[PDB]
């Protein structure tokens, strides 16, 4: 017998009550450096391991550009939500 | 033990929701470059071995209808679960191609208690979106 | 530069929504069986690791009992969000 | 590196708000059990090298003054913060001793752009509290 509402893992796009980026020629920042994490490290680490090194790789290789004042300049933090009661490798 | 068990004949199934085009009457962006991580993703869970189903703009009830089509389903020889949604959205909420809609009916039929196949196994919820109107500035 | 809501770790005694229960004796599920842990493994895992162990000790080993008909059986699984961008290791 | 850097003088600071009995008004019950835990806990944090200073029954306006009095300071030689807080609440709502208290303006100060000497450190933060009215049933 365990709680219905656990196992459950989301992870969200940015921080919340935040904007979350995209790009139109690679797309969004914490889609394309997620899958390019899954890439090197999807039989290295667990997978909270991974989805941090997607937290750094999107919250420190990626900055907004645009000729707008207000959409310009603009970072971006993704958010962790886990009640996994265990660990994850996909292998 | 303390890891989970992935040595089930099917890894699992990766549903992903490509929701690009808004209708004019929501009033959405037709988001560009949603179909650059479609592709990317698609390719991603197919080497890792997920039964990948995309699935492009679909408005509210739509997402809700597939989500029971896909809570009721024998996920017994399945090993776990992916839902990548690609969207515009605000906090909780998350967009049809024809109205917004709430994030926790979808979510609701994988409970423990509701998608009791998938129960012990981990949902692994991959939500892309718009959780307000926020922007980081950034310092240092 | 960094986004300012980054680094920022929140271990939430219970799922959003829900209510988070308490022994009159050992007091909270969530914080006695928290410290038990970095008891054991405050040197020997990460962190999530760590948190993740406290939350099956909580969804598992912990069941609600009283009385009443509405507060007797309930469960309990914690909310572990993470925005940090990098690994801890206290030590 | 991969890794956060937790080589610095000083673990930490670890202020645990050990909130109990509540204004009549508030109407919030007693919580019996809280102090087991911020024992078991100062302990827990004494251990691992912590500067825990522990606060009792705080009101509202007086965690978020703590708070103010706790960003402002040099965390220069620092390596992290851990806040403890065990109360009664809601959604996003923590409780004062004397009425409910907005989780956002407690955080804040911390924030990188705010809170600069634990920039680039973690901000851990503990809640011990009532997300609201549901109940977990149980399957399996
Ligand atoms: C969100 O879905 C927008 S939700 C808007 C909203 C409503 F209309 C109504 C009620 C609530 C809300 Cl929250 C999307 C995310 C998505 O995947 O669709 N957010 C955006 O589209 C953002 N804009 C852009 O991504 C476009 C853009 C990119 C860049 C440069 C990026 C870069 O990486 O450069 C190197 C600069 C400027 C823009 O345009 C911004 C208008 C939001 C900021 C709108
Ligand atoms: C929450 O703070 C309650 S918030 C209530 C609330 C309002 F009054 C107004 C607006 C919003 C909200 Cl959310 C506390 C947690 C805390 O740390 O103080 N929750 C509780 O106190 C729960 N009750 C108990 O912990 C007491 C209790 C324990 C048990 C047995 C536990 C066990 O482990 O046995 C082996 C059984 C029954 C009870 O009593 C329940 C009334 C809540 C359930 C109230």
């Amino acid at each position: 017998k365990i709680p219905v509402e656990a196992d459950f893992l989301y992870a969200y796009s940015t921080a919340p009550g935040y904007y979350s980026w995209r790009n139109s020629k690679d797309g969004s920042w914490f889609i394309q450096s997620l899958c390019a994490m899954l890439k090197q490290y999807a039989d290295k680490l667990e997978f909270m391991h991974i989805l941090t090194r997607v937290n750094r790789k999107v919250a420190t290789e990626f900055e907004s550009f645009s000729f707008d004042a207000t959409f310009h300049a603009k970072k971006q933090i993704p958010c962790i939500v886990s009640m996994l009661t265990k660990e994850l490798y996909f292998y | 033990d303390n890891s989970y068990k992935m040595d089930y004949p099917e890894m699992g199934l990766c549903i992903i929701i490509n929701n690009k085009n808004f209708h004019k009457s929501t009033g959405m962006t037709s988001r560009s470059g949603t179909d650059v991580d479609a592709a990317n993703l698609r390719e991603t869970f197919r080497n890792l071995k997920y039964e990948v189903r995309n699935k492009n703009d679909l408005t509210r009830e739509e997402i809700v209808e597939l989500m029971r089509d896909v809570s009721k389903e024998d996920h017994s020889k399945r090993s776990s679960f992916v839902c990548v949604l690609l969207s515009h959205g605000e906090e909780g909420i998350i967009f049809g191609t024809n109205g917004p809609v709430d994030l926790k009916k979808i979510t609701n039929f994988f409970r423990g208690d509701r998608c009791r196949s998938l129960t012990g196994k981990p949902k692994l919820f991959i939500i892309q979106a718009c959780r307000g109107t926020e922007l980081d500035c950034g310092i240092e």
